[PDB]
């Protein structure tokens, strides 16, 4: 009963800028938290970036400064500006939709796929 | 202005006083504690609860 459905993303060269967004669909959106995180080739998910309710960023340190997540209320999405990526950003990107209400459910996205080259 | 707020589970809390606070109503510490037998989501709701806005505030006390 809560769509993600991810979009953008794809293959971009390194110092290139890429943009990600999802759109959620089923419940609420103004007062709920949305983010991202990422599963690199090898490794598990990790966090990228978060925007709470009220319009506070949380960032990674190694992506903070070049990625800046922002969301559109009333359009039901979240959007991810990256910024002079680099092959280590390389990853499939989830979308995360965090509701609280019931005691917390955490849902995800299918997941987009970036690729940095060169 | 302020009254005492019975929410439908048997929460209780001061509004809107207890809302505009960098933590959240201890009612809702305890219920997650000790009813939901969670404690680390209660520890995980003290780290959403200063980012996050008034509406989702009163929303997550009144349904929990």
């Amino acid at each position: 009963k809560v769509q993600l459905q991810e979009s953008g993303g794809g293959l971009v060269q390194a110092g290139g800028s890429l943009r990600l967004s999802c759109a959620a669909s089923g419940g609420t959106f103004s007062i709920n938290t949305l983010g991202w995180y990422r599963r690199a080739p090898g490794k598990e998910r990790e966090f990228v970036a978060r925007i709470s309710s009220g319009g506070i960023t949380r960032y990674a340190d190694s992506v903070k400064g070049r990625f800046t997540i922002s969301r559109d209320n009333g359009k039901n999405t979240v959007y991810l500006d990256m910024n002079s990526l680099k092959p280590e950003d390389t990853a499939v990107y989830y979308c995360m939709y965090r509701n609280w209400g019931g005691g917390l459910d955490v849902y995800w996205g299918q997941g987009t796929q970036v690729t940095v080259s060169s | 202005w302020p009254q005492r707020v019975v929410t439908k589970k048997g929460r209780t809390f001061l509004y809107p006083n207890d809302l505009l606070q960098t933590n959240p109503p201890e009612s809702l510490i305890t219920a997650l504690v000790e009813e939901y037998q969670n404690p680390v989501s209660a520890k995980e709701l003290q780290a959403d609860w200063p980012d996050m806005s008034f509406d989702e505030r009163r929303h997550v006390a009144m349904n929990l």
